[PDB]
């Protein structure tokens, strides 16, 4: 009976001390990563004698390899004693927490597996990538976060036609554009996925103004984009920020209903 | 709890130090 | 008793075999021509021996004229057989859809049909621009875009009120803009015209940056007119983001009524 | 009686074909005053042996004095009825749409006794810019003008404590942005009131970009001043749109009701 | 019974003549603070023989330093009387409104302090910057002040998530924005911190355009940030807003119950 | 009510035309 | 339905392709 | 009591300008 202890302990840190500890623990270390990772990418000053600056992560590969280690190893134990103490191993393998956890710690080992092709780019960028998902461990530690899910999973259809209208707007305001402005003196509209950027940065008003048209009919069309983009964005806001309340609503009716 | 969980991010903290400060 | 059989399957593709086979072949044509004439403007490398690099629809001019001929014998071929198939077949002509299907074919006969004037600006890119509406036939196959048309027609006059006094705004603030703005040196405010553009990049708070006022009253008058912009574009959000949730669910209960 | 008759066609256009006409021509006028005020600053091109392009206005300054003097005489004599036909003159002339008739009408008056001013910059520009409220006029042909106005006094405090608030932001995060980054080099931010611009302009989130920080501080308090202007002006928006959507749907009833 | 008497004129500042004048008098004074520390910072034009122009607080040091010390004297005799006044006096000491009192008087005493320091910069500039809190003082004579105090404490688990979920957001947001345009030429994406203020300003859609993607994977995780944090920025607003309308209406309510 | 206003209109423009040509 | 609409859909676009072929 | 505050405001203003003045 000591499994379903072992998992009741983690499903309910506040039950026990130590799964209270080893909670406490595991967010702390999910914390420790996320600084490091974003850290090792400051400058962190010119070294003595060096020709520019170096970041952190350089000018100390040995010590963020060993922060990254003891994180990893501590991700990955956590991880293992969950499988361990699962009811049913592979419906926990299929859960999100478990997806979340395995992208977590994959990285690392990958990159021990490819460490000759750590100075060749792409992987090596990826998998530096990745590791920002470590962050989204901390669901097993905010409610707020879970909700979050829970609800944009509750609204998959209105996100579904969020992209699709989105997409249908951005094709026709982006060719609109682009053959509106094509002709002007040195136009950055010169395809219509060029003008894809400008139709979106338009369209969710964030105007950063490095794409602009020139042309009356741009102006116009413009214009017209920024308020479509207005509406379609609009679409499905209320639907999930109701959603976001209902579901919060729901859990702190249960809390109180059991406590 | 918080007391025990602070005891062991020490201990693992000083571990990871020693670590680095071998290599 | 075959025409309202074809009726039938055309009006319910989900009914058939023959209706749904037909339903998702029209739509890869639809998405097919989309992605095409999308991909015709991309700049698809300096051919051998070419000054700049050609635009993929100049480099293959055959392949997508044959691409888009095929798109637009599937389009008409449809578009004829629900004319054949029609009950009151005026009915039919008047309704969107057919507008929507006659605007997506007829550029392809005009340009055939003025294929000594395709070289000639003007008219060869209003038929390119015209080409975008295909993707209005996808109308036919997402119920979110029905809804959405529904919702459009339902908040009429609240547009049409949008329209007006985003009218009226624009005028006022860009003449106002415009005489505090015009004695800068190098202004780019050279007339109430050109203020329109400051206006409305304004009031939707887009801010490219492009045109910014540099005179006191400019700055007061560019603040004000970013949050009047504010109230006038946020009176009618509401009630059609309230129409299109009514129109959904009034669907969702048809929908469990019926099954 | 005959006074009564006149009011009640001013006030009722649509009950008799004279008030009808009446309103339809008074319209058609403050639609051609707009459009020519816009007009008269839009260049005309240089004209033969012209220096520059001359705006229209001044090209041809007897057609538009022409055309205000027409536009201004039809709303002298509308105004002079709508007094001589007023039950309660005083209350009349007291009235939102007397004062918004006042002040179409008196820049032209007072244009003609400053003739000799008119070269004279400040005045003429007052004098033009008050031209353009000639476009409130139409609040007597739109009942959705009448609407706005009537939730706009219906949310009186509401906006009163808008005022409030976003000046007490914009002074705080002014004071803060100016202090973080006075120091910079070339820094836009000379002083206070000068950060008063960026704060209006980030806490809208229109962005133009002419200001921007440079510093740590700047940018974190930046970033603060664009969530706390979100807030801000979020306050009473949901206020103002209730209260526009209730007045509708009041006079919805009402014309129900009496049809 | 003089202390009570004295207590709930303070209170109640309507209910006697003596408080009423007292309320007026350090609203005044507040207002003239506040309008005197911005005010301070103008440049009042270049001096007889002076290098450059010199701010307003430079040129007249002594004039602002007697409004700043009378301004200041009023504020410590009230707050001195309040304390003075106080049923609980550690319970009013501790209040929200005695911390505000306390942080608008104390720089005048620092300043006076460190008035060798008064040169140096830092601690100079933090008292400049404090100055700025006087005007938190007009909550004890704006009622909505109150109750965005009381909204914001209300709201406070939303809040934080809030700044949770923004945190969360803009960390994955500039890692991916980082690693996708570190690459660019003159890039200023130069680490994940830097990006920090292109994911910021993205989020809020201010779009300066001082920070914008060159690479394609920059546009389209530039895109989806402004998406993502709209969405995040979205979900806290209704709550704030809703509670703000509830705490005013049960105002109200009180308000007629007792009159 | 319509055509009548039109033809008061069209008849205003055209006093307004003539205004103008003869000055 | 979905197995003989791709059928038709590999069968359009092999046509298209040998038309292009060909010129 | 408006007026009180007012005259209040005022003998205070004029303290302090003479305040500067002297100084
Ligand atoms: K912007
Ligand atoms: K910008
Ligand atoms: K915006
Ligand atoms: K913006």
């Amino acid at each position: 009976t000591a499994r379903q202890r072992v998992w009741r302990a983690f499903e309910n840190p506040h039950t026990s001390t130590m799964a209270l500890v080893f909670y406490y623990v595991t967010g702390f270390f999910i914390a420790v990563s996320v600084i490091a990772n974003v850290v090792e990418t400051v400058p962190c000053g010119s070294s003595p004698g060096h020709i520019k600056e170096l970041p952190c992560g350089e000018r100390y590969a040995v010590a963020f390899f060993c922060l990254d280690t003891a994180c990893v190893m501590i991700f990955t134990v956590e991880y293992l004693l969950r499988l361990a103490a699962a009811p049913s191993r592979y419906r926990f393998v299929r859960s999100v927490m478990s997806i979340i956890d395995v992208v977590a710690i994959l990285p690392y080992y990958i990159g021990l597996v490819m460490t000759d092709n750590e100075d060749v780019s792409g992987a090596f960028v990826t998998l530096r990538v990745f590791r920002v998902f470590r962050i989204f461990k901390f669901s097993r530690h905010s409610q707020g976060l879970r909700i979050l899910g829970y609800t944009l999973k509750s609204c998959a259809s209105e996100l579904g036609f969020l992209l699709f209208s989105l997409t249908m707007a951005i094709i026709i305001f982006a060719t609109v554009m682009f053959y509106a402005e094509k002709g002007s003196s040195a136009s950055k509209f010169t395809s219509i996925p060029a003008a894809f950027w400008y139709t979106i940065v338009t369209m969710t008003t964030l105007g950063y103004g490095d794409m602009v048209p020139k042309t009356i009919a741009g102006k116009i069309f413009g214009s017209i984009c920024s308020l479509s983009g207005v509406l379609v964005i609009a679409l499905p806001v209320p639907v999930i920020v109701s959603n976001f309340s209902r579901i919060y609503h729901q859990n702190q009716r249960a809390d109180k209903r059991r406590a | 709890g918080i007391a025990i969980a602070l005891l062991v991010i020490l201990v693992i903290c000083s571990l990871i130090v020693t670590s680095v400060i071998l290599l």
